[PDB]
């Protein structure tokens, strides 16, 4: 949170323990944006020699 | 008396001695997927999509030209058949351009229809894809021959019905061009009808051009004028 003295004591004294993840969600943990570019898998089929469309 | 019992999926049907396989399956409601065969045009073995398995018989027979002896049992959905259809569709789609956005028949062309409702769902074969020099013919018929599947329909029609005899094939293997060798204009009465017979977007209507698209248009029965044939 922002610098808080004696008011954060008020809040610690009213509603109990707090300060883990201030309700406002504003502190880091934003993941940056896509450090790697995404690359996706491809599931079953998408393979020659295994399959004919009739079976699957 | 000049009738023959031949099973279809175990369902007997009485047909004439010498009606084709494809007709015999038409009678009970099977429509075997096809290209080069056409109701008004003589038979040819070109498309190969008509393949169908007959039980007890090792090889698959082409349903277009195969006459029906007594007691053939025609299995349409037998695994061997479906594998054959997937194969043929694959080899056709091997060399074809991707024109479906630009191509005029996109809402119609039977490669898309039969492609979904029969052939396999994923292609193969990366390095490939031959191309063909396109050939201007008439003012009526716009011509992109890259899309040609070389199914011989246009030939057989021009020959037999139109009677002009000016269309043919020149080449072998991958390279066979279907059309006039000398780059002559082909124009006749009934000639325009060829744009209906070409199953793919190879031939199309020049004036109708790009304006419309099949699913968007509302068909309406009508009659004709300008000719007393009604
Ligand atoms: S000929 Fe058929 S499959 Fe080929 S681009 Fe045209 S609509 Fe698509
Ligand atoms: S131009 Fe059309 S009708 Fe003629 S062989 Fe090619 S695909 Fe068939
Ligand atoms: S109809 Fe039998 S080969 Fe085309």
């Amino acid at each position: 949170a922002s610098a808080t003295r004696l008011i954060q004591g008020l809040r610690n004294w009213a509603s109990g323990r707090d300060l883990q993840a201030k309700l406002q969600l504003r502190y880091q943990e934003i993941s940056k944006r896509t450090q790697p570019p995404p690359k996706l898998p491809v599931g079953p089929s998408h393979r020659l020699s295994n399959n004919y469309y009739c079976a699957r | 008396s000049n009738l023959i019992e031949v099973f279809v999926d175990g369902q007997s049907v009485m047909v004439e001695p010498g009606t084709t396989v494809l007709q015999a399956c038409e009678k009970v409601g099977m429509q075997i997927p096809r290209f080069c065969y056409h109701e008004r045009l003589s038979v040819a073995g070109n498309c190969r999509m008509c393949l169908v398995e007959i039980e007890k018989a090792p090889k698959v027979v082409a349903a277009c030209a195969m006459p029906v002896m007594k007691g053939w049992n025609i299995l349409t959905n037998s695994e061997k058949t479906k594998k054959a259809r997937e194969g043929v569709m694959e080899f056709l789609l091997a060399n074809h351009p991707l024109d479906c956005p630009i191509c005029d028949q996109g809402g119609e062309c039977d490669l898309q229809d039969q492609s979904m409702m029969f052939g396999s769902d994923r292609s193969r074969f990366l390095e490939g894809k031959r191309a063909v020099e396109d050939k201007n013919i008439g003012p009526l018929v716009k011509t992109i021959m890259t899309r040609c599947i070389q199914c011989t329909r246009c030939i057989r029609f021009a020959s037999e019905i139109a009677g002009v005899d000016d269309l043919g094939t020149t080449g072998r293997g991958n390279d066979m061009q279907v059309g006039t060798y000398i780059e002559k204009m082909f124009m006749s009465e009934l000639s325009g009808n060829i744009i209906d017979i070409c199953p793919v977007g190879a031939l199309t209507s020049k004036p109708y051009a790009f304006t419309a698209r099949p699913w968007e248009t509302r068909k309406t029965e009508s009659i004709d004028v300008m000719d007393a044939v009604g």
